[PDB]
């Protein structure tokens, strides 16, 4: 059975940075897409960065400039460096991979003051 | 009818590279989904494995919660609905051929209605003993599109359980074929579908999309989800 596991979360002042890594087992790692997702308390979860085959990233508009996804197929881990942070990032980070209908984390929590 | 791929891998005779490489999917009982990827990506082989032509090398298929291998093979073309260029045709009338060889088991009436509303009865009209011409050998051979009209109201008049639909003759704009796509429609509702697409507009609506690169399912969402996701399904959305 296919595992994500998060780590990196925790509680930062505006402007940090924060790190998330999300170790992967049980896929076929360097082929299908990953992504990060976030839910704050009242909203949905919605998408943050995502990652396809050859290492093309793509972002939500409220993070392009700021935040960087990239993936390590010899570690089976995909990364999201979170710089510039705001408060508005406050939420629940989720790993995802094949998809918003595929596999998830159970994610890592972020908290910006 | 519940269809479900577990830790399927597949390869063709002869080949040195599989074809489908630890596939998980998951059918539920009246859900359509939409397969999506490139030629040869093995999207196509997933919905062919369903009518074992081949077995699967390793992992599991199951219908209904049994594998496929257990069904008779009687029983496995009575579940399934094929439409596509590997419809099994008979060396028999194309009432027979539209009845899957099942004599008085249906009206003429009911034959005659599957076959108008798969927009067949033009040309079966243009045969010299109508729906009663014998196909095949010492017959008619039919034309690709001809083949898939019969296939068309095969599974419309069976009411299967289950239905594979290759969305074939994707260049489609007439008013008789644009009656298909909308008799395509009413058919996968209310049924277990898994459609080959080959244009992606075509599948906006499936329950669930699912984008297969080099025989891995590396996707999986609704439209509006995947587009979201700013992924494969994304950049395909090229296309239109």
């Amino acid at each position: 059975q296919m595992q994500l596991v998060e780590s990196g979360g925790g509680l930062v002042q505006a402007g940090g940075s924060l790190r998330l890594s999300c170790a992967v087992s049980g896929s076929i790692f360097s082929i299908i897409t990953l992504a990060w997702y976030r839910q704050a308390p009242g909203k949905p979860r919605e998408n943050v960065a995502t990652i396809t085959r050859g290492s093309r990233t793509s972002y939500a508009d409220s993070v392009k400039g700021r935040f960087t996804i990239s993936k390590d197929n010899a570690k089976s881990t995909v990364y999201l460096q979170m710089n510039k942070l705001k408060p508005e990032d406050t939420a629940d980070y989720y790993c995802n991979a094949e998809g918003p209908a595929g596999y998830w984390g159970q994610g890592t929590p972020v908290t910006v003051s | 009818g519940d269809v479900e791929f577990r830790n399927v891998t597949f390869t063709y005779p002869g080949r040195d590279v599989p074809a489908l490489r630890n596939i998980n999917l998951k059918i539920p009982a009246g859900k359509t989904v939409a397969l999506v990827g490139r030629s040869g990506s093995g999207k196509s082989t997933i919905a062919s494995l369903i009518t074992r032509f081949y077995d699967i090398d390793e992992g599991e298929i199951l219908m209904d919660g049994h594998d496929l291998r257990e069904y008779t093979l009687a029983s496995l073309r009575n579940q399934v609905a094929l439409v596509s260029q590997n419809v099994h045709l008979f060396n028999d009338t194309v009432a027979n051929n539209i009845a899957y060889a099942r004599t008085e088991q249906y009206s003429r009436e009911q034959i005659e209605e599957a076959a108008r509303m798969a927009y067949a009865m033009d040309f079966i009209n243009k045969m010299d003993n109508g729906l009663d011409t014998v196909i095949g050998e010492n017959g008619v051979l039919l034309s690709g599109g001809q083949r898939q009209r019969i296939a068309i109201a095969r599974a419309l008049l069976r009411d299967s359980p289950i239905l594979i639909l290759d969305e074939a003759t994707s260049a489609l704009d007439t008013e008789s074929e644009r009656a298909i796509q909308a008799a395509l429609d009413e058919l996968q509702k209310n049924r277990t579908s898994l459609v080959i697409a080959h244009r992606l507009s075509t599948i906006e609506k499936a329950d669930e999309i699912v984008v297969v690169e080099d025989g891995v399912i590396v996707e999986r969402g609704t439209h509006n989800d995947l587009l979201e996701h700013r992924g494969v399904y994304a950049q395909l959305h090229k296309m239109q």
